[PDB]
């Protein structure tokens, strides 16, 4: 087609733009090969105040901070990210609101697992790598926030997406046509088709084989939602009962009457 | 809110 393959590579562009780091590069810095120089592993309190002192109150709480400095950072470029699809622009000031309010997490989680194996996860633009093991160590509720993202992102790795893909995955997640609150649901609907039927039409074509990757990725959706809606939940509770841990202003802003 | 519509506004 010449939009639905051109929007495609609209989109795209407007991920890389704005999207450091992605996949491709994840994944080199990952499974070794044109690096040679790993990543500092952090796998304990010891290698944690290592990578603190070079970086400039609890340990948990201390990673706590650190992860909304990511999520505020991921938003921001997730807003410059939606400008640039075609139509979110020319949404209700408002409804541009909603669409990020219950999009940018979900987009967060399915973006996050580019930079997640079995293992760990790469933070800090890929010179450092967090394991697993030592999130499920941290005393409660903390380490029991990481932990759900891991097992989403392992089932989600198995489809194999690339940066083509997840950007146009992020693009419909944002393009949620029942989101709670929506002014003009017809308009974001048909907006929201329009993006969904690029993806579809650009599933078939990047993977042949895998005939139902598709509906497999709308299940990965219903996934995220719910996925986000525990993870809200954990927000509030460590909201209201660490008494040193204060949310961001425009996090707080997010949850507020989410779910 | 006030952020967010103080990014839109851009």
């Amino acid at each position: 087609t010449a939009d639905l393959k051109s929007l495609a590579k609209r989109i795209y562009e407007a991920y890389l733009k704005n999207f450091n780091m992605n996949k491709v590069k994840a994944r080199v810095i990952l499974s070794g090969k044109a690096s040679n120089n790993p990543p500092f592993v952090i796998h304990d309190m010891e290698t944690l105040c290592m990578a603190e002192k070079t970086l400039v109150k609890e340990a948990e709480v201390r990673i706590f901070h650190c992860c909304q400095c990511t999520s505020v950072e991921t938003v921001t470029e997730l807003t410059e990210f939606a400008k640039a699809i075609p139509g979110f622009a020319n949404l209700d000031l408002n409804d541009q609101v909603t669409l990020l309010k219950y999009g940018v997490y979900e987009a967060i989680f399915a973006m996050l697992s580019s930079v997640m194996n079995k293992d760990g996860m790469l933070v800090a633009y890929g010179n450092g790598f967090i394991t697993r093991e030592f999130l499920k160590s941290l005393r409660k509720p903390f380490c029991d926030i990481m932990e759900p993202k891991f097992d989403f992102a392992m089932k989600f790795n198995a489809l194999e997406l690339d940066d083509s893909d997840i950007s146009l995955f992020v693009a419909a997640i944002i393009c949620c046509g029942d989101r709670p609150g929506l002014l003009n649901v017809g308009h974001i609907e048909k907006m929201q088709e329009g993006i969904v039927h690029v993806l579809r039409l650009h599933l078939q074509s990047n993977h042949p084989d895998d005939i139902f990757l598709f509906p497999k990725l709308l299940q990965k959706m219903a996934d995220l939602r719910q996925l986000v809606t525990e993870h809200a939940q954990l927000v509030q509770i460590i909201k209201k009962t660490e008494s040193d841990a204060a949310l961001h202003p425009l996090l707080q802003e997010i949850y507020r009457d989410m779910y | 809110h006030k952020i967010l519509h103080r990014l839109l506004q851009e």
